[PDB]
């Protein structure tokens, strides 16, 4: 599947840097999907999150954060993992499907800086699109990182195109997994595989990925 | 959040165009979602006056009009708008003008009378959806002036996404303050002078919940004209921020919300029984909201009430009774600061989402109420008339939130960012943002301004320094870390290695949705209760899949409906089976499943058309299982499955554990799913075969081997693999290979019986064998098939 | 532990992994083999007669004194080795360097990485539902087409009949990619098979790896939501006219509408004059913006028949 | 081949540390096999390796 092509390339890019692939369940609880990420129950990015809930605790995950939280609790730094998997949101348009794939990275060490975030992701984008392309880092907000950023790639039509989100891990997130933010730091990032696959191979309709027409899939052998 | 660029430029006007300003706002952290023009594209429309107005002599509901546009002589215009009358200042599209839609204005006659242009509505100019009548301009409108200049129609509305941290950017002042910092410009602020009271009217205001409301400001205005029209300049600023004009009192309160970010409300003072009580609601209180519906409130919800009844939901929505109506003459202006934690969640509980609730639950400036009250008071009396009383200030200094004092260390700043920003630049950035900064040895002590609700800890100041300094001004640096190897296990079998083998056997990977249609899954897995979504995107995507067969079988039908009968696909993914012993009561196992149908090969000059059968898929499955090196310990036992042909279905066992299923889709299930023909599915529990055998070198005999073929006739219902397994087990270390090469039943063998032709290969590691010991061993093997099975032939 | 930077290095999606090709060959029934780079020049002379190989002064032995000009001497020695141990069916491949003396090459010897293999014996092992048939040319070519299909350039591969002293001249082909020669394939010549004492018919191949170590990066193409049409044609040509060239001409002439060209039958016998053959070809036609009607379908099908007439003197039946 | 399994395992171990695989010809010259390795012509390693020379 073209999304598998994308996930495999990205796993090989970061695998050479010592990043371990980690996977987890797609149904999670509100702790591993919100609370552990510094998202309290009254936080806006939770009720207004297009989330699929089964009850007040069980949900279809909106991110692959559960495996990252569990890994940090089970070992001290250094941490170097990437976490691919399916995630779920309620929207459904030409550029949105209720299910899609997310690749999330995490590294935690002694002197991890924002300069390392830029250099690593700039290396990644240059390898993924195989050109010395124009990128930019842009201020943003996530409850689980500070400083937070989104990175854009210059679109072929002259406009900037949001490609991924990133930031330095919030000290609250490190604290509640038992990591001292005064000693250790780290950055994380997240990106949608459908989006990157469309930009990489020229796919114009995101719904083609899940219609699974053999004439669409056979183009990616 | 929508706002007018020209309105923002009244506060801060950097010498740069709209595209760059919008890019600057996006680079501040307020990503622009769109930039839209304020009006349509046109030219040749100017300000005019209706000098003479008379009945059209040949059309009942038309008027003939003399219009002054500052030219050599007056124009003859025909107008049919109901509001057309003498003395009106109007927008005149003169001859030669082009209106939106390439609508050229030509001199023409309308029902016999000459018309040298037309009087325009907002809809005809593409300004709004108002087509009830022609535009009415202020009485002092400059005749002859381009309405694009007079109405400032060369303007854009900018829509931005405001993340919940930037609570200060939900008003003109907050967006402009951030733009000014990024440009190192000062902020130009309107002169808001307090309105002196000319009467002594008040009313009692007591707060019973000072934690939820640390500051409530009431003010009475006596004798207002609620029917007074909103001036055109306020209607335009409201509209260019996405808010349409309703009535003058709501319009002024919406204006101060847009300008200062402060929500405000107006009560009918004559409908307030006693006074104002800012209190928690009682458990089960009933309030009829302004939209006519009733709300049953909980005791954790703040309400504005009087001495008898509840009047509104504090900082969320107004009630039906106490609001301003047509008969209102005296109003009580509310301007309060509500504690964000006391407001958050209450609007969503009752399906509400208002401009006030959005701002209060994120945080409005607690040092803003007085300035916003004086702004609304002057704007209200300048529009609706009346007299203002004194401001009623109920402020609780104990619960009023305090500005945070934060210490920013040089060590933390350089470590987190990795780039040294000069000391003078750090303290300059923090002060332009509004922080009181005192410098120390490698440290800054900063007091956050009152409007920032995202400045509590050190990292918040790191982001502020970094985002204003410029993310892209920070260089790239590779990570420094230890080169430590991970822990490897040669016994791991990779899923990607299995996907590759399936590709090399003619299988295409597909990915299907994890929630499926329970109507069709109940056909494949009847009786098995699935985990349902209470709020699904649709009922056809409301059941978490119990297997991968629902998605795979929908995929072949999809492709077969598009002229492709032959489909051979697989998928890896989780199944969701309700399990009380599993975490969260639902067991999520990673599965590997697939399906084949149609002919074995595509049309080929040397291969004949033949439909796929059970042993084709089983052969592919044995290739997968052989990657584990444990194929000797795999069993295919016939076993019942409602989705499968009872005579061509098998459960797959590995070391006495059922790891999956395989078989032909049951013909009635094939009918219900509208499958074109014979269809074969499988599914495997992945973790049960994610382990493989690590090789261990065994000695090879340098002595030749011998082959002896036997033909054994057994019962038709005896599985041939058990016979092969008996020859391999009962035989000692002499026989090293057992293989089946023919299965006969017909003319020569009794009915219900079959002949199995088996080849036995014998060899020893130390010596060579001769006919004596050889024939004695095949005789030993065939005698083992005498009691457990049947004789030979 | 080492404290150093973490830099990615440069990847190329267009690279074709040799390990991926080995995995495919394993999944097609092939065992990997590693043979000595120096071989017996007597045997290699039987395979490449007259070709002077770089010889080792003072070798470990005379039977290991000649750098291999190809991988076939070592491969063919491996099957004979196993056949002496009661193993007729041998399906093996090897990757490694060949050493061809060349004055224009560094050190006067050109060292190319090759991918070679050999199959012999029955198509399958003895099986209750698989017919016992000796492996043939189109079995090995099928595995080679599987390998070359990983490049995404299989539509540009050509198998031209070409003479090689080690191969049967009627069942041997030089392999071409985009006009570039990349290898050779065919059954071992019966005289060379009589020598070496091979058990029956054996099939060999060898590919210059770096010639096909690249693959096409996919670019998405639109799918028509309108139905497609199939039209079969019977094309009679002279026997010596390669069937792939008729297929290639059909794909080249119909580019806009003809989305598929496949041969499903080839007949030579009663009904077709001796020395001639009939090729049954399916033409699938589709358009992205509309459904096709009989007038345009017939026009395009006729356009392909006229091109086969011009190039091959073919006739429609 | 069994040694291919070994090579592939070792390549994956060091690949995670950022070690790039590099390959080259098997017939080499005097400089690259000995001289550039601090092994002059008068060094016994040119015979302790027992090298196969062509010239
Ligand atoms: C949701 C997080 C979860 C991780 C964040 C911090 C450490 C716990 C796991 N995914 C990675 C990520 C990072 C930045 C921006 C967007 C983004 O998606
Ligand atoms: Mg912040």
């Amino acid at each position: 599947h073209p999304v598998t092509r994308t996930i495999d390339r990205i796993e090989s890019f970061f695998g050479e840097l010592g990043f371990t692939v980690a996977t987890g369940p797609e149904i999670e609880d509100d702790y591993h999907n919100f609370d552990a990420l510094n998202i309290p129950g009254h936080h806006p990015a939770r009720a207004d999150h297009d989330t699929f809930w089964f009850d007040t605790t069980r949900l279809l995950r909106t991110q692959t954060s559960g495996v990252q939280i569990r890994t940090m609790k089970a070992q001290q730094p250094p941490i170097r993992i990437i976490a691919p998997g399916r995630v779920y949101r309620n929207d459904y348009d030409q550029t949105h499907t209720p299910m899609f794939h997310q690749m999330e990275g995490l590294i935690v060490d002694t002197n991890i800086s924002f300069t390392n975030l830029k250099g690593t992701l700039h290396d990644f984008l240059r390898n993924f699109f195989e050109e010395d392309l124009q990128i930019r880092f842009r201020p943003s907000y996530f409850p689980f990182t500070e400083p937070s950023a989104e990175v854009d790639v210059m679109g072929k039509n002259g406009k900037w195109l949001e490609v991924l989100g990133c930031g330095m891990v919030h000290p609250n997130v490190l604290r509640n997994v038992g990591i001292d933010p005064e000693v250790y730091s780290g950055f994380a990032f997240g990106m949608g595989m459908e989006r990157l696959t469309m930009l990489r191979y020229g796919v114009t309709d995101l719904r083609s990925f899940f219609e699974n027409d053999l004439r669409f899939l056979k183009q990616f052998k | 959040m929508k706002f007018s660029e020209l309105w923002l430029r009244e506060w801060v006007n950097p010498a740069i165009d709209s595209d760059a300003l919008a890019n600057q706002i996006t680079m501040a952290g307020l990503e622009v979602d769109g930039v839209e023009p304020v009006a349509g594209s046109f030219h040749g429309v100017v300000v005019g006056e209706v000098v003479e107005c008379a009945q059209h002599p040949n059309a009942d509901k038309l008027r003939v009009t003399k219009v002054n546009v500052g030219g050599d002589r007056l124009l003859d215009i025909v107008c049919g708008a109901p509001n057309c009358r003498q003395g009106l200042r109007v927008a005149v599209a003169t001859i030669g003008a082009v209106l939106p839609g390439d609508f050229k204005i030509k001199a023409a006659k309308l029902r016999g009378e000459p018309s040298e242009g037309m009087l325009c509505s907002f809809s005809e100019l593409g300004i709004s959806d108002d087509h009830s009548g022609i535009i009415e301009l202020p009485a002092d409108a400059p005749i002859g002036t381009d309405i694009r200049e007079y109405l400032k129609l060369d303007d854009n509305t900018i829509e931005i996404s405001v993340t919940p941290n930037r609570a200060d950017c939900l008003g003109i002042i907050g967006v402009a303050r951030d733009v000014a910092v990024l440009n190192q410009l000062p902020l130009v602020q309107p002169e808001i002078v307090p309105v002196g009271a000319t009467i002594d009217d008040t009313l009692p205001i007591t707060v019973e919940a000072p934690e939820a409301c640390p500051r409530y400001l009431g003010r009475v205005v006596k004798g207002i004209n609620v029917k007074a029209p909103t001036p055109l300049w306020m209607k335009e600023k409201l509209r260019r921020c996405g808010i349409r004009s309703i009535d003058a009192v709501v319009d002024v309160t919406n204006y101060v919300l847009l300008e200062l970010g402060q929500p405000m409300h107006a009560f009918d003072k004559d409908r307030i029984e006693g006074g104002i009580v800012v209190r928690m609601a009682k458990e089960g209180e009933t309030l009829v909201l302004l939209d006519g519906t009733e709300a049953k409130l909980n005791a954790d919800t703040l309400v504005i009430a009087d001495h008898n009844k509840a009047l509104a939901m504090g900082g969320i929505f107004g009630g039906e009774h106490s609001g301003v109506n047509d008969e209102t003459q005296n109003v009580l202006l509310e301007c309060a600061f509500f504690s964000p934690l006391s407001i958050t969640g209450r609007a969503r509980r009752h399906g509400l989402h208002t401009d006030a609730s959005h701002r209060y639950e994120r945080g409005v400036d607690p040092a803003l109420q007085h300035k916003a009250m004086e702004r609304a008071t002057r704007l209200l009396i300048d529009i609706c008339g009346g007299e203002a009383g004194p401001v009623i200030d109920i402020t609780n200094e104990a619960t009023l939130p305090k500005r945070a004092t934060i210490t920013l260390r040089r060590s933390k700043l350089d470590r987190l960012i990795g780039h040294h920003i000069a000391d003078e630049q750090v303290t300059d950035i923090l002060r332009r943002l509004g922080c009181e900064v005192t410098e120390g040895k490698d440290e800054w002590q900063a007091v956050a301004p009152s409007w920032r609700f995202d400045m509590e800890i050190e990292e918040d100041l790191v982001e502020e320094v970094a985002r204003v300094y410029g993310y892209n001004n920070i260089p790239d640096e590779p990570v420094q870390a230890s080169l430590i190897m991970g822990t490897h296990r040669e016994a791991d079998l990779s899923l990607k290695r299995v996907k590759t083998l399936l590709n090399d056997k003619g299988y295409q990977e597909v990915i299907t949705y994890s929630f499926v249609d329970p109507k069709v899954q109940q056909m494949i897995h009847p009786g098995v209760e699935a985990l349902l979504l209470p709020s699904p995107i649709s009922v056809e995507m409301s059941a978490m899949r119990l297997s991968l067969w629902t998605g795979l079988l929908a995929t072949v039908v999809y492709n077969q409906n598009r002229q492709q009968n032959r489909v051979r696909i697989f998928e890896s993914g989780l199944r969701f089976v309700p399990d009380t012993q599993a975490p969260l009561g639902i067991r999520q196992d990673l599965m590997l499943a697939g399906v084949i149908c149609g002919n074995r090969y595509e049309e080929h000059w040397n291969l004949a058309k033949e439909t796929v059968d059970f042993y084709d898929l089983k052969g592919d499955l044995e290739s997968v299982l052989d990657l584990t090196g444990k194929l000797n310990e795999v069993e295919f036992r016939a076993e019942a499955n409602p989705a499968l042909h009872p005579g061509q279905s098998a459960a797959i066992y590995l070391k006495g554990e059922r790891i999956g299923f395989v078989g032909v889709v049951h013909p009635e299930l094939e009918r219900k799913l509208d499958l074109n023909g014979r269809t074969l599915v499988f599914e495997l529990e992945w973790n049960k075969l994610a382990d493989r055998v690590v090789p261990q070198a065994r000695e090879i005999s340098r002595f030749p081997a011998n082959r002896r073929d036997i033909a054994v006739v057994v019962a038709e219902n005896v599985p041939a693999a058990d016979i092969l397994s008996e020859c391999k087990k009962v035989g000692v270390n002499q026989v090293v290979g057992v293989n089946l090469f023919d299965v006969y039943r017909g003319k020569g063998v009794a009915e219900g019986y079959k002949s199995l032709a088996i080849s036995l290969i014998l060899q020893d590691t130390s010596r060579t064998l001769e006919e004596e010991e050889i024939a004695a061993t095949v005789a030993k093997c065939v005698e083992a098939l005498k009691e457990r099975f049947q004789a030979s032939l | 532990p080492v404290q150093a930077s973490l830099i990615m290095g440069t990847h190329r999606e267009a690279d074709l992994s040799l390990k991926r090709v080995k995995t495919l060959l394993n999944d097609k029934g092939y065992q990997e083999v590693i043979t000595y780079s120096f071989v017996d020049p007597k045997v290699q002379q039987m395979i490449h007669p007259g070709v002077e190989a770089l010889l080792l002064p003072s070798p470990i032995s005379v039977e290991m004194s000649a750098m291999r000009l190809s991988l076939w001497t070592g491969l063919l020695a491996t099957v004979v080795y196993n056949q002496n141990r009661q193993q007729n069916r041998v399906r093996i491949f090897e990757s490694g360097l060949r050493f061809v003396p060349d004055t224009q090459a560094p050190l006067g010897i050109r060292q190319d990485l090759m991918l070679a293999g050999v199959i012999c014996g029955n198509r399958y092992e003895e099986h209750w539902n698989l017919a016992k048939e000796t492996v043939d040319f189109y079995d090995l070519k099928g595995d080679l087409e599987s390998v070359l299909d990983l490049t995404g350039k299989l539509n540009e591969v050509e198998f031209r009949a070409e003479a090689n002293p080690a191969l049967h001249p009627g069942q041997s082909a030089a392999i071409y990619l985009k006009g570039e020669r990349i290898g050779f394939v065919g059954v071992v010549h019966p005289e060379l098979e009589r020598k070496l004492d091979l058990n029956g018919r054996t099939l060999v191949f060898e590919l210059e790896w770096n010639k096909l170590a690249d693959r096409v990066v996919p670019q998405a193409r639109e799918i028509s939501r309108f139905p497609a049409n199939r039209r079969d044609i019977a094309v009679v040509v002279a026997e010596n006219v390669p069937a792939a060239d008729i297929l290639s001409e059909c794909k080249k002439v119909g580019v806009n509408q003809v989305v598929g060209v496949n041969l499903f039958d080839v007949y030579r016998g009663k009904g077709v004059a001796e020395g001639y053959k009939s090729l049954a070809i399916s033409l699938i036609l589709q358009d992205t913006s509309r459904t096709l009607e009989e007038e345009e379908i017939a026009a395009t099908v006729a356009k392909c028949v006229e091109a086969l007439k011009e190039r091959f003197q073919a006739s429609l039946r």
